[PDB]
């Protein structure tokens, strides 16, 4: 009832209405392992959470009691699952539970079990009316949080509202273009609404990506996604780009260029292009400039892809 | 300097924010910075065993009010701290042993698989953590705990349509589940004909334009869920289902140039259990590239600066009082602990069939104990674990 920050709290043994119901302990065993010294606020809102589960008294007390155990442990899928367990049982305002899951949630983004249960809620009520407007407040404190963008794809999926969410992203990309989780959802919106085979699309798409890579070059996330929506259907499929790159060595290759640049050439020398041995050697000396002058981190890695690139090629 | 973070050209890593600002930048700027101190301070690396030893021995038995957040996760805390002693080479008591036998049968449920804690509900995760904590101690009387039938059964509760699994009754679904499944459906011997029923095919649809592997279908490449999936790929022997040199030219892209370590996800920050959830990756897809036959494997080395991560691990992972960490400034805990050791060990340790070559930076008292990529529990745990069940029955 009273909240666990209060100054007027009392703990659960000292409180009336509770004593016709005994504290069930811990059964820990004999010599315990990893046992937790829970301090005397903790252990009292559990001795009493193990006795209405124990019962399973589906009372709307231990309704209550679930929010103190929750706040103690957010963590606690036990007691999530009894609060649904009650939450329907004792048929509570649905209305009422996710004004209670959005504070839970504001001041535990990072939870696993605050955002499955906000589901949950909206699955039941099948109103999905305040979602996007919630998890851009969560992503407003932190936009890359995790469990907030995977909540946000799912609505969208299941409400089909893809309306906004590119503009939405666009935003954010204003905001912080070195966002790798919004140039996923980037590629989540178009996916799932233009896709990338409308030339169009994919022509304005890539303009702006090189126009984020010119304004930013050693932004990673960018040449990750030109990657990305060109990878798959083939980089050799546009010759173009290959220039359009090699054009701007000397006032950018940085080594995302130089690696982006042997991209090119592996998937040449896949649908077998002219000059294949050309090729090869413009793959080999930039895979050594990488292993061995500005990608030295990833040395094992280009030491590998050089010695792929003849293997199987030649 | 024969260190690749202290000599003069390696001060050339530092972040490039061309000059523009954002919430990352800054961040990475600021991680950046602190690693620099870290590094320019010791200008030989050495492993606080001993003031390790201390913080994981105390730990197996008592945690302060701190360890409140993780009471519905405590086979996961026997888990970790088991396997750095594991790794620490530590040998296990007895009675340390068998109260760990005592504990992890009372989270154990009456419908199968673990609970966070004594009298609490099934959980993948946690079931996960035991029967890893079990084999870990290695004796019959750990063993016989898990109820052979009951897990299974469990796990089949769990089962989707789409050969995703429920991480437990009432639960959300992610790569994770299907990890914990095979993990614990393979060391222990019960996996049926159509138990990862198009299982293989979910943890697929994971991989995306990154090249690794989010929670669920559509969701950033994050380092933890690529390892989830990837292992459960070895597991069920369908690794092959992924696009393996995307995924390969993404986990090594993870690693960070400067501070030595890898991120979680591209733009994020370096931290010490990535050392593990992300460097593991490279001796799983070194396995399958070479079940392809693929003749340009090196074979001494992983696919990725063994030494850079061993040297963030030791300037930049070890806490005084004892016990690893995330980063320079965060408070040590037993989960860091874990895998900045294991990452190690991984960093320290190469395989290939008879191609064994291993790097130790630091003194040769560092080396640590081998650890199985797939469980990440002792190559011989498994083996000895396996062994085991597989004198016993299925169905
Ligand atoms: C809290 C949790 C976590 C909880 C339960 C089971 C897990 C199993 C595997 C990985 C993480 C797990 C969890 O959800 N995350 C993920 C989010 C935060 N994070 C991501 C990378 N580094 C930290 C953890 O890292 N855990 C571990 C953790 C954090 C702080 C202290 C201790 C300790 N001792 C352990
Ligand atoms: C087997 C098993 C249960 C494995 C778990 C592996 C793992 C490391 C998972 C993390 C998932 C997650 C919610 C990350 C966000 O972390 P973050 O936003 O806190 O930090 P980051 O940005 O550096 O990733
Ligand atoms: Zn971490």
């Amino acid at each position: 009832f009273v909240s666990l920050d209060s100054p007027s709290y009392v703990l659960y043994r000292d409180r009336a209405e509770w004593a016709d119901i005994d504290p069930v302990p811990q059964n820990d065993g004999p010599n315990p392992v990893v046992q937790i010294i829970y301090s005397d606020k903790f252990r009292d809102v559990y001795d009493y959470f193990r006795a209405v589960l124990q019962r399973d008294e589906r009372s709307e007390r231990a309704f209550k009691l679930t929010r103190d155990a929750i706040e103690l442990n957010a963590a606690n899928y036990t007691v999530w699952h009894f609060r649904r367990v009650l939450l329907k049982s004792l048929q509570k305002d649905l209305h009422e539970e996710m004004n209670y899951i959005t504070a839970i949630i504001e001041e535990q983004p990072k939870n696993y079990q605050v955002w499955h249960h906000r589901r949950v809620l909206v699955e039941w009520l099948r109103d999905p009316s305040q979602e996007l407007e919630f998890i851009a407040d969560i992503l407003n404190q932190d936009a890359k949080n995790y469990h907030a963008w995977q909540h946000r794809q799912w609505v969208i999926q299941e409400f089909k509202l893809w309306d906004n969410e590119l503009q939405y992203v666009d935003q954010l990309l204003k905001e912080d273009v070195r966002n790798n989780s919004v140039w996923n959802q980037r590629y989540f919106v178009i996916s799932n609404t233009t896709g990338y085979n409308d030339r169009a699309v994919l022509e304005r798409e890539v303009q702006y990506t090189l126009e984020m890579i010119k304004l930013v070059p050693h932004n990673e996330s960018a040449w990750n996604y030109l990657k990305g929506i060109l990878q798959d259907r083939g980089l050799s499929k546009y010759p173009n780009l290959l220039n359009q790159l090699l054009d701007l060595q000397p006032s950018h290759s940085s080594p995302y260029l130089i690696a982006f640049l042997v991209d090119i050439y592996e998937d040449m020398l896949e649908n077998q292009c002219d000059n294949k041995e050309d090729i090869l050697n413009k793959a080999l000396e930039l895979c050594e400039i990488l292993a061995k002058e500005k990608d030295t981190i990833r040395k094992e890695y280009w030491r590998y892809i050089g010695r792929s690139l003849q293997s199987k090629h030649s | 300097e024969p260190l690749y973070s202290l000599r003069p050209e390696h001060a050339r890593e530092r972040l490039q924010d061309d000059s523009v600002e954002t919430v990352t930048s800054i961040e990475q700027a600021k991680v950046e910075e602190k690693i620099q101190e870290v590094f320019s301070s010791y200008k030989r690396l050495v492993l606080q065993r001993e003031k390790h030893f201390h913080y994981l021995k105390r730990g197996l038995r008592q945690l302060t009010d701190a360890y409140e957040c993780l009471d519905a996760s405590r086979p996961w805390l026997c888990y970790w701290i088991l396997h750095s002693l594991e790794l620490l080479d530590e040998p296990i008591p007895q009675i340390v042993a068998t109260d760990v036998c005592q504990f992890l049968e009372l989270c154990q449920s009456p419908e199968g698989g673990f609970g966070g804690g004594p009298g609490q509900y099934p959980h993948l995760a946690p079931t996960y953590a035991a029967v890893n904590a079990l084999c870990i101690i290695g004796t019959e009387e750990a063993y016989d705990i898990i109820n052979r039938e009951k897990l299974l059964q469990y796990l089949y509760s769990l089962k989707q349509p789409d050969g995703s699994f429920l991480m437990h009754v009432g639960g959300e679904v992610d790569v994770r589940s299907a990890y914990c499944a095979a993990s614990v459906a393979s060391l222990t011997n019960i996996i049926t004909p159509d138990l990862f029923e198009g299982t293989a095919e979910w943890i697929a649809r994971c991989q995306n334009w990154e090249g690794g592997i989010g929670g669920v279908p559509g969701m950033e490449a994050h380092g933890g869920y690529t390892f989830c999936g990837l292992a459960a790929l070895v597991i069920l022997k369908r690794e092959r289902s992924l696009n393996l040199k995307s995924l390969l030219q993404w986990v090594t892209s993870r690693q960070m140039r400067f501070e030595g370590g890898f991120q979680g996800r591209c733009n994020k920050l370096v931290d010490g259990c990535y050392s593990f959830w992300q460097a593991g990756l490279l001796p799983l897809l070194h396995r399958a590239l070479h079940a392809q036959g693929d003749p340009a494997l090196s074979m001494s080395h992983w696919m990725f600066h063994q030494q850079a991560l061993q040297e963030y691990i030791l300037m930049c992972c070890q806490c005084p009082a004892g016990g690893l960490l995330d980063k320079p400034g965060k408070s040590r805990d037993f989960y860091h602990t874990c895998y900045c050791l294991s990452g190690l060990s991984i960093a320290q340790h190469f395989g290939s069939g008879a191609m064994l070559h291993d790097v130790v930076l630091g003194v040769p008292e560092n080396a640590l104990q081998p650890t199985h990529p797939v469980y990440n529990i002792g190559p011989d745990k498994v083996i000895q674990a396996t062994t085991y069940f597989l004198q016993k029955p299925v169905p």
